[PDB]
């Protein structure tokens, strides 16, 4: 899913 | 031949962002301070690797143009480069000059950290091949950005957009090599050749981690996303 990674990238 | 104004700006900007990293000495001082159990080392590794992913995302977000890329491609780039960046950073620290015999002890400690012997040789073989290149801080910084902006990563939809972003970094790196080693007109290509060996670490990273000599292999939610474990 990469939920955390997507979060860190957008923030 | 020489670095242009735009190239000098790029380099210093890359250097500034690369410098937001956990200082090398902290990691090696700790490993050399005392011997830890395979269990304590697996936990040191997960903590260090989680902080490294977080720093890598921030470094990556600053690469000129990365923000303009399609979001899904941005994920594919980070996900495709995280393991390599981590090993390239570990390679950097491993070859940093230390007091007499300290690097022998650092290598001994790592060799006995818990990783399976199956993976020890390929790892020190890569760190040694890196140390032979005698890379400067600017070279490690540029090579990291080149690794992240690899346009042939898996599930990259728009490869040309990534090539456009990677090319200025290759250009600056190449000019630096043609200067820091006019004596080795191969240095640039030698640096690039190492990226092939780096890529081999993707193949068995999960195996290498699951093979650590511990009874339980606990990762963090972020490491699970990026490493494909748990
Ligand atoms: C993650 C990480 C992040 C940063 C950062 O954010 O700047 C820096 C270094 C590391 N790396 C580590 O902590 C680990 C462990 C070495 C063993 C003990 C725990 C740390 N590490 C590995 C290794 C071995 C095996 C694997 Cl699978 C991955 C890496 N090789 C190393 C070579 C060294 F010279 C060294 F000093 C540490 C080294």
């Amino acid at each position: 899913d990469h939920q955390l990674l997507r979060y860190l990238l957008d923030k | 031949m020489e670095l242009t104004p735009d190239q000098q700006t790029l380099l210093h900007f890359i250097m500034d962002s690369y410098n937001k990293q956990r200082m090398p000495q902290e990691i090696t001082n700790k490993i050399l301070k005392e011997a830890f159990s395979a269990e304590e080392n697996f936990l040191i590794l997960t903590e260090m690797a989680t902080n490294h992913v977080q720093v890598l995302v921030e470094f990556t977000k600053k690469l000129p143009g990365f923000q303009t890329l399609d979001h899904e491609d941005q994920i594919a780039l980070l996900k495709g480069s995280a393991v390599e960046a981590m090993f390239l950073r570990s390679a950097e620290i491993f070859n940093k000059k230390l007091p007499s015999g300290h690097s022998d002890l650092l290598e001994a400690r790592i060799r006995n950290s818990g990783i399976s012997d199956e993976y020890i040789t390929p790892m020190f073989s890569f760190y040694k091949s890196i140390g032979e290149l005698k890379m400067t801080q600017e070279e490690y910084a540029l090579l990291t950005a080149i690794v992240i902006l690899s346009p042939d990563r898996q599930y990259i939809k728009d490869r040309e957009a990534v090539e456009k972003l990677q090319e200025p970094l290759l250009d600056v790196l190449q000019k630096l090599c043609k200067i820091h080693q006019p004596e080795n007109p191969q240095h640039f290509a030698c640096l690039l050749g190492r990226l092939t060996e780096l890529r081999t670490f993707n193949h068995h990273h999960a195996e290498m981690l699951m093979s650590w000599r511990v009874n339980d292999h606990k990762f963090t939610p972020l490491l699970c996303e990026i490493w494909d474990v748990q």
